């Protein structure tokens, strides 16, 4: 049995006749040492996903890198639920979500022109003065003409197999 | 990002370019303690083999077998391997081999 | 046995008989609608090869299938994000409920968030969340709008609704008492406002009883949120099948790429690697196709949910059997795992009574037709009442309009109108 | 950036076409990706297997392309059905559905032709300049309840007036726009006032 992984200690109790081991998905996660009788544990190597959060190249060339499904210890620093973002700073303000990172964290390019990481705001904090004898009747109005675009069709294409596969 | 998007301009947004993966440092060859080299002088260099319909099957286990000394001996006409390769066989441990 | 299509009822149809209800009942229902799914990201290279350069060099000979699948998964994730972004984030300003919670007798304790628990969902939403309960290249991406943000959105929608009615969905929210809001809701379905202004206590008691029954049913049973559980089970089964598809040989010697590389030489193992790659790629393409179909279905469901939110929570829909079985009054959205729950408050009639009706009445040779209502009788006297609530009123000249003589109308009684 | 959905549809179609064209560059395990070169360099025995592998690869690619095209066509059909519904319900009439044609009280719509799409100009009625007032459910003049037929009883501080719901237009509370139903001890929120009789 070959492969790669982090051979750490375990807590499961292998039976005397049992040598190898598997898991829920029939994956080898623990084996026995051939020389001694110690019960090891095949922990997979550290790996994940890399996402590059960057603004438009016309604006600037400063970029950030997000490591997905890490704990800020497998690679200025930010520990988020989606991952560990290295390259941005955690501000205490809250703006609209420009670059959706995940789990509420959003990134934007603001001024000292750098990349920041904040929590998206759901909107303003309004409070209606509700009462049993209070009403708000409008006294004016404003006609607003909005726009709404919906696709109706696409380009009518046709691929002949007797010319695509066999030329 | 410009390499994964096949362009020289990138708009504002998040792009999954590649993945992170720690590279291994070293390698272990952990194997059990075995001795009593399997006798191949009686399976190959025997006095006379039996008939075809009465072929002799001899079980051999609890030993260490060197398969490189047989192919490199240049004394066997055909050395065709099925399921395995003529090489990469001195680095594996078999459960029960026959002859 | 044979399934019964329902009870056998025979309406006593007659050209001079009408059934006007003399009471009503508030019935709040519950509808489950999936809004999104779990955003997955299956690493094509790690799934097909699993840290094997010799396998990657052969996989690169199949074209841009890896990039196509990655783009499809990214599009699915963006679609699942925009689904909830368009369903829940339909309000600009986050409204809050006033401290003095006296809504004319209505009780929204289990609907509105409470400070007794930490900053999380309300009681009904917590019940809903409690009832609905790092791999070999298959990672999970967290959603953009967290559960706390969805709860805050639902609370803002609830506050804006209770405090404004439908004015908060067409610009700036306008304050209005809940009693007058309910009066407008009743006037929107034909029933007059005096019914509410006289039976507000009974209506509030019926609403509280319906909310309590819904709470008891949600605390007792757990299969009420069937669609969300079915979607979660389908996603989990698809992921489990995609994982188990790595244990098949697909005609090769074994399903362990490292064992194949350690046993066979590269020239002979190239064919086995190619067969494994073809099998895993076919399985992954089938998974991606099924996921795209399910994502299209979820997008349709999310569009339906957003429409039912915009047209029923931010207003009062007049569509039949669209936002509740019966005469729709109001609705309250409730957060749910990968979905949304609506509390359709409807106006359901009650025990009716048989009366005698006539198309018109003739007093002085001219036919008098009812302006708003219907002419009913109790055996000896005729009265003009409403169409959804029995309220006998004296037939006066201000309740009927005269149009022509009473010689062409097929069926008309010789009543006596009253001139005030 | 207004026609973002149309631009995205065009870009997706262009990318699909470009990928379908570029998929002819791969050999899918064959010796080369040029069918003519294979036919000119190999004998029919091996050429049969090479052509079979190329056909399998290109057929898989074309089936994937057709599946994606069918999915996009279903999406476009749904979008076109929605657009036709909006047209029939807002351009040929006045829709009462909330947030269906413009954010606000729908008045009218104007269709505009667009490349592979349609643009609607939703005219809405958004109220503004709201003022606070004191409201009451009903009033009692001579021991009988008085409910407004169409309007809301508002007061500027000393006098009660009945105005519209979406536009402040005060009027004297008369018996024409007010009916009687019940008494003054069954309604919660009664306010003693004087109803004018013309
Ligand atoms: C054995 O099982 C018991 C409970 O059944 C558990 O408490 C204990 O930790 C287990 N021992 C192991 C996993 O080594
Ligand atoms: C890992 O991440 C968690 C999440 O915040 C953090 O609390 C913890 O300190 C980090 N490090 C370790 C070693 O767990
Ligand atoms: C209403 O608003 C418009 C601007 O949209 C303004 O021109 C007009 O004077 C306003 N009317 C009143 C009565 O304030
Ligand atoms: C096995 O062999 C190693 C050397 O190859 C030796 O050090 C060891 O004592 C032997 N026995 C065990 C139980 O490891
Ligand atoms: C058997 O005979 C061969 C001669 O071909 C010799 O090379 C080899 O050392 C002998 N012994 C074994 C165990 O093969
Ligand atoms: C009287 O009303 C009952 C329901 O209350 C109905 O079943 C019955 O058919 C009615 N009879 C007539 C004569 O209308
Ligand atoms: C109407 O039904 C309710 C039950 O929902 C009851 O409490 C009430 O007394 C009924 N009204 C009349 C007039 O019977
Ligand atoms: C609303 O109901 C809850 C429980 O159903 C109760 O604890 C609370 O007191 C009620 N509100 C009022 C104002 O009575
Ligand atoms: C019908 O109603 C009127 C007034 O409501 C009453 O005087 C009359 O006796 C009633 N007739 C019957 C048959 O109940
Ligand atoms: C109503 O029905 C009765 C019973 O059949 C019949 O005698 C009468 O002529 C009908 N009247 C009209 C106006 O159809
Ligand atoms: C109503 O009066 C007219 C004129 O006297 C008469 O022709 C008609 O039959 C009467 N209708 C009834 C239902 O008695
Ligand atoms: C109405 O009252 C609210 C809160 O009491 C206040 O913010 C608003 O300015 C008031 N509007 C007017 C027109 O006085
Ligand atoms: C309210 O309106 C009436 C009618 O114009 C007026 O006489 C009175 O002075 C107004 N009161 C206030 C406080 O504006
Ligand atoms: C209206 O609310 C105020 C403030 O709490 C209260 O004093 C008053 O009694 C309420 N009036 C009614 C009719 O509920
Ligand atoms: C209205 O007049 C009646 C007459 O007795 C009185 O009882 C009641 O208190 C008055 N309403 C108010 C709000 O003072």
């Amino acid at each position: 049995l070959t492969g790669t992984g982090v051979l750490t200690e375990s807590n499961k109790k292998f039976l005397p006749f049992q040598q190898f081991g598997r898991d829920i998905a029939d994956t080898t996660d623990a084996v026995r040492d051939p020389q001694t009788l110690e019960i090891l544990d095949i922990t997979p190597c550290s790996f994940g996903g890399v996402s590059v959060i960057t603004p438009g190249t016309n604006t600037s060339n400063q970029v950030a890198v997000l490591y997905q499904g890490v704990n800020c210890t497998e690679v200025n620093v930010f520990q988020t639920r989606a991952g560990c973002l290295i390259g941005a700073e955690h501000v205490n303000n809250s703006y609209e979500c420009d670059i959706p990172i995940g789990a509420g964290i959003c990134a934007s390019y603001q001024t000292s022109q750098s990349i920041i990481a904040y929590t998206m705001s759901l909107g303003a904090e309004n409070s209606v003065a509700y009462s049993n004898n209070s009403i708000a009747i409008p006294t004016n109005f404003t006609i607003s003409v909005t726009t709404e675009i919906l696709p109706v069709s696409m380009t009518k294409t046709s691929v002949d197999c007797t010319m695509y596969i066999c030329g | 990002t410009k390499c994964t998007l096949k362009s020289f301009t990138v708009e504002k947004g998040i792009y999954q370019t590649s993945n992170f993966r720690v590279q291994p440092t070293e390698s272990i060859v952990r194997f059990p303690n075995i001795t009593n080299l399997c006798p191949f002088g009686e399976v190959f260099n025997a006095t006379r083999f039996a008939s075809v319909y009465a072929w002799n099957r001899k079980r051999i286990s609890n030993c260490v077998a060197d398969y490189s000394v047989l192919y490199n001996s240049a004394s066997f006409s055909t050395f065709k391997c099925y399921g395995v390769s003529p090489t990469k066989l001195n680095d594996l441990c078999f459960t029960n081999v026959y002859a | 046995y044979t399934m019964s299509l329902g009870a056998e009822n025979s309406v006593a149809y007659s050209n001079n008989s009408i059934a006007i209800p003399t009471n009503f009942t508030i019935s709040v229902t519950t509808e489950i609608l999936p809004v999104s799914m779990t955003k997955t990201s299956v690493d094509c290279t790690m799934y097909i090869c699993g840290d094997s350069t010799e396998c990657s060099n052969l996989l690169l000979q199949y074209g841009s299938f890896c990039t196509q699948l990655n783009r499809a998964l990214t599009g699915i994730a963006v679609e699942q994000d925009k689904n909830t972004q368009e369903v829940f984030a339909q309000v600009k300003q986050i409204y809050k409920t006033p401290p003095i919670k006296d809504f004319g007798g209505f009780n929204f304790s289990q609907i509105l968030p409470d400070p007794s628990k930490p900053s999380k969902r309300s009681f009904i939403e917590d019940l809903l969340f409690n009832k609905v309960t790092k791999f070999n290249g298959l990672t999970v991406l967290p959603p953009l709008l967290t559960d706390e943000m969805i709860a805050q959105y639902t609370s803002a929608l609830l506050a804006g609704t209770i405090t404004s009615g439908w004015t908060f969905g067409a610009g700036a929210a306008l304050q209005i008492p809940f009693a007058m809001q309910m009066a407008y809701r009743f006037n929107g379905i034909g029933v007059t406002q005096n019914v509410l202004y006289e039976n507000q206590k009974l209506i509030a008691n019926q609403f509280n009883s319906a909310i309590g029954k819904i709470q008891d049913s949600l605390s007792s049973t757990a299969s009420a949120l069937g669609k969300l559980q079915d979607v979660v089970n389908q996603n989990a089964q698809a992921l489990n099948t995609l994982v188990k598809q790595l244990s098949s040989n697909f005609g090769a010697i074994s399903s362990v790429l490292n064992d194949i590389l350690s046993r066979l030489d590269p020239p002979e193992a190239e064919v086995q690697i190619d067969r494994l790659i073809t099998g895993r790629l076919q399985s992954l393409q089938t998974y991606v196709t099924q996921q795209l179909i399910r994502a299209a279905e979820i997008r349709a469901s999310a569009n339906l949910a957003a429409t039912k939110m915009s047209e029923c929570v931010l207003g009062q829909s007049k569509r039949v059997d669209f936002c509740g079985k019966g005469y729709h009054l109001m609705s309250f959205p409730q957060s749910a795992p990968h979905g949304v729950v609506f509390l359709h408050v409807t106006y359901v009639p009650a025990q009716e009574k048989n009366f005698t009706t006539a198309p018109a009445i003739c007093h002085d040779g001219k036919a008098h037709f009812p302006r708003e209502g219907v002419f009913v009788s109790n055996g000896t006297h005729w009265f003009v009442t409403q169409r959804n609530f029995y309220e006998p009123q004296i037939i006066t000249t201000d309740n009927t309009f005269v149009s022509g003589n009473c010689d062409v109308v097929i069926g008309i009684v010789n009543n006596t109108v009253y001139d005030p």
